[PDB]
């Protein structure tokens, strides 16, 4: 029905094709010239005294915490 | 409350959370979106409040039980 | 009559659902629901999850397993989904076991016929339409032939009209060779063979004419 890509449109045919002679927008001459190189109260409480996983990054969990409620 | 109610509520938070073809048993963590869940949250909040204030200061803020 | 879905799982219905699941898989619950005139998507999915899925089990628990269960109850209080998972069983069954331990047909046939019809019909409308057009086209062709043949019998020779070419560079392949990529140039001589094959071809043509 509608199918994955396997054998790409090979520019062999586009080479043997005739020229168009259209003038595209970007092929207008931009940067003509090249550059070059040189060369009491506190007692009474109950309690008185990196990973390479995008789904487990500290940034990530934090982000999720931020952006859910 | 009567233990049966408690049992029910605990069992309700433990649901399977389907979203868009992925599920999981919500083994640990209250679900806000139950109707009563608010009450549970509030009750849990009380615990936290007590921890913060202690028995004495909390008792004062509440006042005497009778009045 | 239109109405709110629910009810009880008749065995035929269950079977149908199973079939659907085999067909469409465990995450297209809408379609499967649609296949069942009575039961909802959610209902269906739940049923599959809970009762119908074969990678569950309903065998009784061993004494060790019983111990594990009741111990879990003691330790995880009535978080039965979690408990179920721990057991490796479905939850309702587990709960039931725990509790134990502590102490018309015309309609059905309609949906069946419809169901089987659907499951044995696995193509989008584009496909169906295409095959329809193909057979129609074939029919048209044969009718045309019958006319042409009829006229030949009658004595009027009519050449068959070309396909009304869609574009300027559209190809008829009988005109001339498709894209004659010739054989690799001959090391061994090929002349007699060329002749013989030519003769065979011409002979074949003659035969066809006579046929």
């Amino acid at each position: 029905s509608h199918r994955p890509q396997l054998e790409a449109r090979s520019g062999a045919k586009a080479a043997a094709y005739t020229p168009t002679g259209i003038e595209h927008a970007r092929l207008l001459p931009g940067h003509t010239t090249l550059k070059y190189r040189k060369f009491s109260w506190r007692k009474g409480t109950a309690f008185g005294r990196y990973i390479n996983d995008m789904t487990k990054s500290e940034y990530h969990q934090e982000f999720l915490h931020k952006h859910v409620r | 409350v009567d233990p049966n109610i408690a049992d029910y509520i605990t069992a309700k938070n433990n649901v399977v959370i389907n979203f868009k073809d992925m599920s999981h048993v919500n083994k640990y963590g209250l679900i806000r979106g139950l109707k009563f869940a608010s009450f549970i949250f509030q009750y849990y909040g009380l615990v936290i409040d007590l921890l913060l204030l202690g028995q004495e200061r909390a008792t004062d803020l509440a006042g005497p039980a009778n009045n | 009559p239109i109405y709110v879905k629910g009810g009880v799982w008749t065995n035929v219905e269950d079977q149908i659902l199973k079939a659907a699941v085999q067909k469409y898989g465990t995450h297209q619950w809408s379609k499967v629901a649609s296949l069942l005139q009575k039961k909802t998507a959610r209902q269906s999915e739940l049923r599959w999850n809970e009762y119908l899925n074969p990678k569950l089990n309903f065998t009784e628990f061993s004494k060790e397993e019983d111990a594990q269960l009741l111990d879990l109850a003691r330790e995880l209080p009535n978080q039965w989904r979690t408990i179920a998972d721990m057991m490796a069983r479905p939850a309702q069954v587990c709960v039931e076991r725990y509790n134990r331990l502590l102490e018309l047909e015309d309609e059905e046939k309609e949906m069946l016929a419809e169901a089987r019809a659907r499951l044995l019909n696995t193509q989008g409308k584009k496909a169906t339409r295409k095959i329809r057009e193909r057979m129609l086209e074939e029919s048209k062709r044969i009718a045309e032939l019958q006319k042409r043949r009829e006229l030949k019998q009658a004595g009027i020779n009519v050449a068959i009209k070309k396909p009304k070419k869609k574009y300027g560079t559209d190809i008829d392949y009988n005109e001339d060779i498709v894209y004659e990529q010739a054989p690799m140039p001959g090391i061994y001589d090929t002349s007699t063979e060329d002749r013989q094959i030519k003769k065979k071809f011409e002979q074949f043509e003659r035969k066809v004419n006579r046929k």
